[PDB]
RNA sequence: UUCAUCUAGACAGCCGGACGGUGGCCAUGGAAGUCGGAAUCCGCUAAGGAGUGUGUAACAACUCACCGGCCGAAUGAACUA
């Protein structure tokens, strides 16, 4: 309809505490800080008291008052990205061929490989960069279970490993096999 | 707002006959008993398990048309059932403590609990013994029907039980899960 | 907890927001919007300095931080 | 035509006198002058009952003024238009301060939304809505609130010289 | 072999999904329309083909 | 009544061959109806029949697996009598 | 454009009940909530179909209409250009 005016209401812990100019937002708290490029999206900010935070859109169409809950689903991740943190788990699933992965540091990449994927002898490689951390978890069953603060760190490389370990030239839905993603959980959840 | 017509007249017409007011409720419930502990009240006791009424508490707590019923206010927390009872306080809270748990599962009910296996032989018919390929349990099988060796465990917490766990333990006469009664409050008029 | 928000600052119609025709037959007036009637028109009411009462849209006219 | 004039009309039907004296019908009507206000009122009426030009004809034109043309106020109007394929019956809510200033903007609106041109369009109601909350579409209604005002982004300012050496901003 | 609450967890990944009769593309387990433009957003969505 | 869709239960504790009648549906029309019952409606819908036969509903609890407890004789007046169409014996209740 | 709802809590979402007669009459090789015809009923009521969706040996299994508790304001169903 072009709408006049509408608004939301992001929150902002105590731990974290923000810091944001025109466009650009450098959150900061317990556990570093993320800085999130945000020239895009056309809104304005307004601090109202110290914990609560206005966004504002001015005249839009139906796109740009729909981007702007897709900006409020940006920032909200952000201070519980670097309080609550996140924490993946990763299963394996695997029939007559061990699926063992293992860590290499190949000049300065860390890249993680992963070995005997359905009796294949070709070697894998998926590269990470920096704000995740792998653990390849045990005192539980078989997982990988990696870490980081952003969402964009921790789910575009795990579900990139979720895009490798397909089954390609046969059918898909009878080789079950592979590494799927079993619960996105926070490294401290329920305190 | 669904059904407030055919609900509104018996909101109405026997909610002012009653004179004290006994609240239960089962939030989750069965139905072998919801056949049961809702028939079986049959003749004076419809056990009131509709819905919540939130702006008329505000018509029927305030004209006084009976004098001490305006204190059901904050107890719309759970599936509330609210049976009429203008019966004496005898026969009241030993027959409230029917049972805790009941005949076992729908095959894959919410249990993400720990679970016993002691060692008595139940009378299973070989079936199910090439199908044990989620524990292993050794197990001895005196000519056709099994025997349990020895007390192992079955698993930790934290999981999901469907068809391939829930199905022994239908076929094993066990149940401490069918999360069943609950006992809340009592007062007179 | 300092959260440091950038300024943002504006000029908001509200009912006492004095004008500056730029054009038009007062051309340099000073009006008041008093009953914002759409998104784009605008009344004004600015009558000792020589103008009608008329809704003016918003291309027509600048404003100023001054407010009453 | 043009930015429109409004108007009342009356016609008679002339008197045969076998049978004299008719009823003196009404209309009320939008057109941008006098002549054209003249040569829609047949066209209303010859849809309704059979006079044409050559059995009646205008006994005064009054070109009417409206009573409070600098109040705000919503109008409620009703309108008939004939698409490509099928004639439809409308109800739109126009936001004005007087009735031609309205409808000014109807004519201008659903030869938009639509593309119904001012040949197949016959504005046949049009009332005002005088108090709040009974404005059937609430992108109008939602205007009708306390102290509602607001800003307005990405003021351009105008250019009479081609160059310039400022590289402008757009406070406001 | 594979477990049955491990054939669960690479179900939702693989066959338990719905396509579209014209295209073919492979769309959610919920949905009204293809995303994929060169069938236009169309509405004919049945199941995928399970196994057995 | 045999292998058709209905119910008889058998129990077995320490030699006692449970050949109990809880005695589901059609057994209570059954013992009540004409005995060539075998044969002329065998072949096609069995939902053919005209006969209205007794009067004698206080039968209603003590022979078919309630679990209602709430009326002395109305309730296979409230099963049936619609489940069948081979005979009538109650003849506004639709 | 209508037709329905609509702070007596709507439409969501989270939690699950979704029966008893009966595992209807037959119809068969047995058809049981989910192959065919016909009867298309009542009890319980919060509410349940003589069953909308998958499963099989008739099975057993999922869960949905119907429901009941939470946040609390609004949403659908066909169309028209
Ligand atoms: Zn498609």
């Amino acid at each position: 309809m072009k709408y006049i005016q509408t608004e939301q209401q992001i929150e902002v812990p105590e731990g974290v505490t923000v810091s944001i100019k025109s466009r650009i937002v450098k959150v900061v708290g317990p556990r570093g800080t993320l800085t999130k490029n945000l020239k895009h999206i056309d809104v304005t900010f307004t601090k109202v008291n110290n914990q609560l935070i206005k966004v504002a859109v001015h005249n839009g169409g139906r796109k740009h008052v729909a981007a702007l809950r897709t900006v409020k689903s940006l920032v909200d991740n952000m201070i519980t990205g670097v309080t609550k943190g996140y924490k993946y788990k990763m299963r394996y699933v695997y029939a007559h061929f061990p699926i063992n992965v293992n860590i290499v540091e190949k000049d300065g990449a860390k890249f993680i490989e992963v070995r005997n994927f359905l009796g294949d002898k070709k070697i894998r490689n998926v590269p990470v960069r920096d704000g995740v951390t792998i653990e390849f978890s045990t005192n539980v069953k078989d997982e990988i279970v990696l870490s980081g603060n952003s969402v964009e760190d921790v789910s575009q490389n795990a579900a990139d490993l979720q895009q490798i370990c397909r089954v390609r030239n046969k059918d898909i839905r009878k080789f079950l096999d592979g590494i799927y993603v079993s619960h996105k959980g926070f490294i401290t959840e329920d305190l | 707002r669904e059904k407030k017509a055919e609900y509104f007249a018996k909101l109405r017409e026997y909610l002012e006959e009653y004179k004290s007011l006994f609240v239960v409720g089962v939030d989750n419930v069965s139905s072998q008993q919801m056949h049961e502990v809702r028939k079986e009240l049959r003749g004076r006791a419809v056990v009131l398990m509709g819905k919540n009424t939130m702006v008329r508490r505000a018509i029927r707590g305030f004209l006084s048309d009976l004098p001490d019923f305006e204190k059901l206010l904050p107890f719309v927390k759970g599936n509330v059932g609210f049976v009429f009872t203008n019966e004496p306080l005898t026969e009241i809270k030993n027959v409230i403590v029917s049972n805790r748990v009941a005949a076992p599962a729908r095959a894959g009910a919410v249990a993400p609990e720990d679970i016993w296996v002691r060692a008595v032989n139940t009378g299973m018919e070989p079936g199910k013994t090439s199908f044990f390929q989620a524990l292993g349990v050794p197990t001895k099988i005196a000519r056709g029907t099994i025997e349990i060796v020895s007390d192992v465990k079955v698993v930790d917490a934290g999981n999901k039980v469907g068809q391939s766990e829930a199905s022994l333990l239908n076929l094993l006469n066990i149940s401490p899960f069918t999360f069943g009664l609950t006992v809340v409050q009592v007062y007179d008029n | 907890t300092d959260s440091i928000v950038k300024a943002s600052n504006w000029r908001l119609v509200e009912v006492g927001r004095v004008v500056l025709i730029k054009k038009g037959q007062s051309a340099g007036k000073l009006a008041a919007i008093v009953e914002i009637i759409d998104q784009k028109k605008v009344l004004i009411d600015g009558p000792k300095a020589g103008v009608p009462r008329q809704a003016i849209n918003l291309g027509q006219v600048v404003l100023t931080p001054l407010t009453f | 035509m043009a930015h429109f004039k409004e108007y009342q009309v009356i016609g008679r039907r002339l008197p045969t006198e076998s049978v004299p004296e008719p009823k003196l019908f009404r209309m009320r009507i939008f057109a941008s002058n006098e002549v054209i206000a003249k040569s829609r009122y047949w066209y209303f009426l010859q849809k309704l009952h059979k006079v044409k030009k050559a059995s009646g004809e205008i006994v005064s034109i009054n070109q009417i003024n409206e009573a409070h043309p600098t109040k705000v106020k919503n109008f409620g109007v009703w309108v008939r238009y004939d698409s490509r394929s099928g004639t439809h019956n409308m109800y739109k809510e126009i936001r004005d301060v007087s009735r031609v200033a309205a409808v000014e903007t109807l004519y201008q609106d659903m030869a938009a939304r639509h593309r119904a041109r001012f040949r197949s369009i016959h504005i046949l109601k049009v009332a005002e809505i005088e108090k709040t909350a009974d404005v059937k579409r609430q992108y109008v209604k939602q205007f009708l609130t306390k102290d509602l005002k607001f800003p307005l982004p990405h003021r351009v300012q105008k250019s009479t010289k081609t160059f310039s050496y400022k590289r402008p901003s757009t406070f406001y | 072999i594979i477990e049955p609450s491990l054939k669960a967890l690479a179900s939702k990944y693989n066959c338990d999904k719905s396509v579209c009769r014209k295209c073919y593309a492979r769309l959610p387990p919920r949905a009204t329309n293809c995303r994929k433009r060169k069938c236009g957003h169309t509405n004919q969505l049945r199941p995928k083909k399970k196994l057995k | 009544k045999g292998i058709k869709v209905t119910v008889q239960l058998k129990i077995q504790n320490r030699q006692a061959a449970a050949s109990v009648v809880p005695s589901a549906s059609s057994l209570v029309i059954t013992a009540l109806k004409e005995p060539p019952r075998d044969r002329k409606k065998d072949k096609n819908v069995k939902h053919s029949g005209n006969i209205q036969l007794d009067e004698i509903i206080e039968i209603a609890r003590q022979m078919r697996d309630k679990s209602f407890g709430r009326t002395l004789a109305s309730v296979t007046k409230e099963i049936l009598g619609t489940a069948q169409s081979v005979g009538c014996r109650v003849d506004f209740k639709n």
